[PDB]
RNA sequence: GGUGAAAUUCUUGGAUUUAUUGAAGACUAACUACUGCGAAAGCAUUUGCCAAGGACGUUUUCAUUAAUCAAGAACGAAAGUUAGGGGAUCGAAGAUGAUCAGAUACCGUCGUAGUCUUAACCAUAAACUAUGCCGACUAGGGAUCGGGUGGUGUUUUUUUAAUGACCCACUCGGCACCUUACGAGAAAUCAAAGUCUUUGGGUUCUGGGGGGAGUAUGGUCGCAAGGCUGAAACUUAAAGGAAUUG
């Protein structure tokens, strides 16, 4: 379910993967959602809380390390973040997951 | 009315034993086996053996005011026969006959979920 | 340096004065560096963590177990090695413990331990398979290798020695009450032989 | 090529020392030599530095293991038991 | 030869079933071939009823019964005359009376 | 000789208020004196008595009750309820071949701090007009069921202190409460709590026991 | 003779056999 | 205690038996059936998580992608091997008590290995339906499991809606069963073991009198036990199957 929005986001959506260009995106206000890697550390996690709560933007926690997250958004390298810039033909905001 | 007490009757093969005690078990009031009343070692668990330990019983259960009896009737149990023996038969009878009343007469016979794997052998007990 | 388990050395800030007091501790397996240490009354049932017996519930696993409240761990601290708690005696507060040998034990239940498991542990499950690893492995502990057979030596050396073949000629059973220069073979045993029920 | 057929690493040992000795030598130290996951930064960077002693060569984590593994199967039992009677406290 | 076409047992469609210990003798016999009976017993008797409503409190109680399901090898099961060697017309009728 | 019954006290057993006639029967102990005064050797005994006999009603001649002794007042155990089992011979005469039998258990505590385990089976019946010989339920029925009597038996707990729980109990409610709650999943014949036993042991509470006996 | 022992029996010998061919190898 | 009868063994220091409380390991009774699932081996306490699967339904999609398969591989009871753990029970070995001419067997009481688990091995069973797989057709019946379809059919829940459960009638798929012998078979028997001298649907494996012998040898796999492959010299008039009478 989570996965399938995931892909859907990354088929047809726009997105930024990674830490910096999501903390970039979350300063230019141009994200609406973060799904934040499980074993991404608690600093760096708390920092884009920080940055998420400043910018009124949703906080997804996917359950998955950054191996994981990054095979959902259909890679072949870790991500510890990921930022949906605009959801494309996916319900990912509009669905509390 | 009455004083009861529990008859506690195990009946395996080879020997019967009464055993009566109070209510809650932990007092035991005249246990008297099968292998007491006679001397051959075949007859132990005969119901004649079970007729007369029962009968010493209840002539010890009054001169100590057990006037009624629950019955809890015994077999072996476990990983074995399951079958009371003969003599529970006739200890049970010995109780009536001595005047004593009866009352809830149960089986008490310890039965597993099948557990510890029965003695024998996988061929079994063949002669 | 001649412990199999490793050591971790946690920092505290001393209660009484502005400095910080370091401890070492024998890690436990599943011990982090950078991760928050817990000791007191009050912790945490986690791996690491520092707790009181009697504040454990039934089939917690500890290590470097007080022997008695405040001596600061004296059971479980070889690699690999821990304590069951086994129960509970609440009043005169008493905690039955298991020991590694598989001793039970009666602690008091104020005494403390650590959660978890000795670290490093499967050590000896690796053969050393040669002499210079023995002697690498004694170099760091003490002088005792390598050992020579009593039966090898002579009389004067040993209860063991002498005679025109080696063999010991007498019991090797000692009774616990022989005195020092006596006391070479097997001790106060009640069996010996293969352990063969 | 496969330059040996079963010794592997052991074959450093020659001919010495017993074929099952030097088996059972070889099952520990390719576990011992081996390169585990990072639970920290999940990257598969974790090394021995020494006897329970596991340091992942980034984010410079030492985590505290088997001898010869990371996590020993005694010691991942713990860690279930530890958590269950917490949360039965806990519940 | 062959005997039955139902070899001797009741299993088509298991290869396994489970063993089950015969009560007579301990022999290890497949659930599907052992011989079972089920024997319903009155607590006390056929005769000592009488002498036990007589002599006891609670008139006429319960009289309770004792249930055990038998299990027999074929071989104490054909000692002990249960099941009574047949004809080879009348073996192949699987009516209990 | 020595002749122990020349030496012991008879006392009176007591059962708790949520029962009809309390006056169970006997218990033979010793004859206190110091050196193990016989005042402890009845604090921890137990005694099972048919609910027949403790409620005077012959419909409950299965399902004992086991009554623990809390303490002794003159010539006078004060039981508590410390278990429920159905009769053995009830319980043969209820498992039947060509039906299901469903049985699930819940650990659950009370009001109180009365950790006790609840059991309880159940039969799938034919219904009437029934043609077919052996009315099994599909295994999600029976787990439909289990799921059903677990949530039951965990919501007639939790409220219900160890009196009320044995107030529910003797008139069979919950069973109707299973019933009513299972009858669209699949019909059941013999349903019932079957066996209660407690687990762990609040505080003593002597204030507690002797608001059930006066 | 049983089957299963004769071929317990041959098994007995074809152990020994190559024992003894070993020895004398 | 134990047995047909006993001995062995425990026991007035308290055995056995009663009661309360614990600990451990294994097992999962009854329900449990001519019932289910799985490639087979196998699989039966609850609940959660995970991946899978058959059948059914389908006016969905693809469009020959299929059948069977040397070589080649995955799995494969129990016993057994190695190293940890566990080691309640029963229990190859061993001890011991009996029986008997003897009993190193059956019977009795103990008892190591083993039984259980983890990580590896092994690769064999009357691993059997002694019945290769795929396809078509040939006879009647009732029961049963799973799915589906249809009854102004019962039933509880508000009185009956529905749903469930049940009843009836069909249908696909499945485990089987019963009758009969079209037909087959030497017969026992068999709805496949039928549609075979009126001999040909496709395809894989195996056998060629009884022994020697699953032996010897070589190879290969295995730590080992052993497995797979596998003769000959020689010897022999029978061995064997099914049924009949005694
Ligand atoms: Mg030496
Ligand atoms: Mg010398
Ligand atoms: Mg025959
Ligand atoms: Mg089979
Ligand atoms: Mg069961
Ligand atoms: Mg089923
Ligand atoms: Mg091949
Ligand atoms: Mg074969
Ligand atoms: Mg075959
Ligand atoms: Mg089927
Ligand atoms: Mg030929
Ligand atoms: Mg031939």
């Amino acid at each position: 379910s989570i996965n399938q929005k995931l892909a859907l986001v990354i088929k047809s959506g726009k997105y930024t993967l990674g830490y910096k260009s999501t903390v970039k995106s979350l300063r230019q206000g141009k994200s609406k959602l973060i799904i934040i890697a499980a074993n991404t550390p608690v600093l760096r996690k708390s920092e884009l809380e920080y940055y998420a709560m400043l910018s009124k933007t949703k906080v997804y926690y996917f359950q998955g390390g950054n191996n994981e997250l990054g095979t959902a958004v259909g890679k072949l390298f870790r991500v510890g973040v990921v930022s949906i810039l605009e959801a494309g033909d996916s319900d990912i905001l509009t669905t509390l997951a | 009315s009455q004083v009861f007490g529990v008859a506690r009757i195990y009946a395996s093969f080879n020997d019967t034993f009464v055993h009566v005690t109070d209510l809650s078990g932990k007092e035991t009031i005249a246990r008297v086996t099968g292998g007491m009343k006679v001397k051959a070692d075949r007859d132990e668990s005969s119901p004649y053996a079970a007729m007369l330990a029962a009968q010493d019983v209840a002539a010890k259960c009054k001169e100590v005011g057990i006037t009624a009896v629950h019955v809890k009737i015994r077999a072996t149990g476990g990983t074995r026969t399951k079958t009371p023996g003969p003599g529970g038969q006739a200890a049970l009878r010995a109780l009536a006959r001595s005047g004593l009343r009866i009352g809830r007469i149960e089986d008490v016979t310890p039965v597993p979920s099948d557990s510890t794997r029965k003695k024998g052998g996988r061929r079994g007990r063949r002669l | 340096s001649g412990r199999g388990a490793p050591l971790a050395k946690v920092v505290f800030r001393d209660p009484y004065k502005y400095r910080l007091r370091e401890e070492i501790f024998i890690a436990n397996e599943g011990v982090h560096t950078g991760q928050f240490i817990y000791a007191g009354k009050k912790a945490s049932l986690n791996v690491g963590n520092v707790l009181p017996l009697g504040s454990v519930p039934e089939g917690t696993i500890v290590s470097n177990v007080e022997e008695k409240p405040g001596d600061r761990g004296a059971l479980a601290r070889a690699s690999g090695n821990y304590v069951i708690i086994i129960g509970h005696n609440p009043d005169e507060n008493k905690t039955r413990v298991r020991l590694p040998s598989g001793a039970k034990k009666v602690i008091s239940s104020d005494a403390r331990g650590v959660i978890g498991v000795i670290a490093g542990g499967g050590r000896v499950d690796k053969p050393l398979l040669k002499a210079g690893r023995a002697f690498h492995k004694y170099r760091l502990k003490r002088n005792s290798w390598p050992k020579t057979r009593g039966v090898a030596m002579n009389p004067v050396d040993h209860p063991h020695g002498g005679g025109n073949h080696q063999h010991i000629g007498k019991a090797s059973t000692i009774s616990r009450g022989a005195v020092s220069g006596q006391k070479a073979g097997l001790i106060a045993a009640r069996r010996t032989g293969l352990l063969r029920g | 090529a496969k330059r040996t057929k079963k010794v592997g690493i052991t074959g450093k040992y020659g001919v010495r020392y017993g074929s099952s000795l030097r088996r059972q030598v070889k099952k520990l130290e390719i576990q011992q030599h081996a390169r585990y996951d990072c639970s920290f930064c999940g990257k598969k960077t974790v090394k021995r530095g020494a006897a329970g002693i596991w340091t992942c060569s980034c984010c410079k984590k030492t985590v505290a293991g088997g001898a010869y593994t990371v996590s020993t199967a005694a010691a991942a039992t713990v860690r279930s038991t530890i958590r269950r009677l917490r949360e039965m406290v806990e519940a | 030869p062959k005997k039955r076409a139902s070899n001797g047992r009741n299993k088509k469609g298991r290869g396994h079933v489970k063993p089950v210990r015969c009560v007579n003798c301990s022999k290890s016999i497949p659930k599907d071939k052992a011989i079972k009976r089920m024997a319903i017993r009155n607590i006390v008797e056929a005769a000592a009823v009488r002498d036990l409503s007589e002599a006891s409190v609670y008139p006429e109680y319960a009289l309770p019964k004792t249930y055990n399901k038998l299990h027999y090898c074929v071989s104490c099961a054909i000692h002990a005359r249960i099941v009574r060697v047949r004809s080879r017309e009348d073996r192949k009728n699987r009516a209990p009376p | 000789v020595v002749d122990p019954f020349t030496r012991k006290e008879w006392f009176d057993i007591k059962a708790p208020s949520t029962f009809e006639n309390r006056n169970v029967g006997k218990t033979l102990v010793n004859k206190s004196t110091g050196l193990k005064s016989a005042s402890d050797a009845l604090k921890g005994r137990v005694v099972e008595v048919c609910l027949a006999d403790l409620q005077g009603s012959e419909d409950h001649s299965f399902r004992k009750i086991k009554l623990r002794v809390d303490e002794v007042q003159g010539k006078n155990l004060l039981t508590n309820f410390h278990g429920m089992d159905f009769t053995t011979d009830k319980l043969r005469s209820m498992v039947r071949k060509w039906q299901t039998l469903i049985e699930a258990n819940v650990t659950v505590k009370t009001s109180d701090d009365y950790v006790l385990r609840i059991f309880a089976i159940a039969f799938t019946r034919k219904q009437a007009n029934q043609v077919k010989r052996h009315s099994y339920a599909q295994s999600s029925h029976i787990r439909a069921i289990r799921k059903v009597i677990s949530e039951i038996l965990t919501k007639e707990v939790q409220g219900s202190t160890l009196a009320q729980l044995t107030s529910k109990l003797i008139p069979e409610v919950i069973n109707k409460e299973i019933e009513n709650a299972t009858k669209d999943i699949f019909p059941l014949q013999n349903i019932h709590v079957r066996k209660v036993k407690l687990l762990k042991q609040p505080k003593f509470d002597v204030g507690a026991l002797m608001a059930l006996h006066g | 003779m049983r089957a299963k022992w004769r071929k317990k029996r041959t098994r007995r010998l074809k152990r020994k056999r190559r024992k003894v061919r070993a020895r004398s190898k």
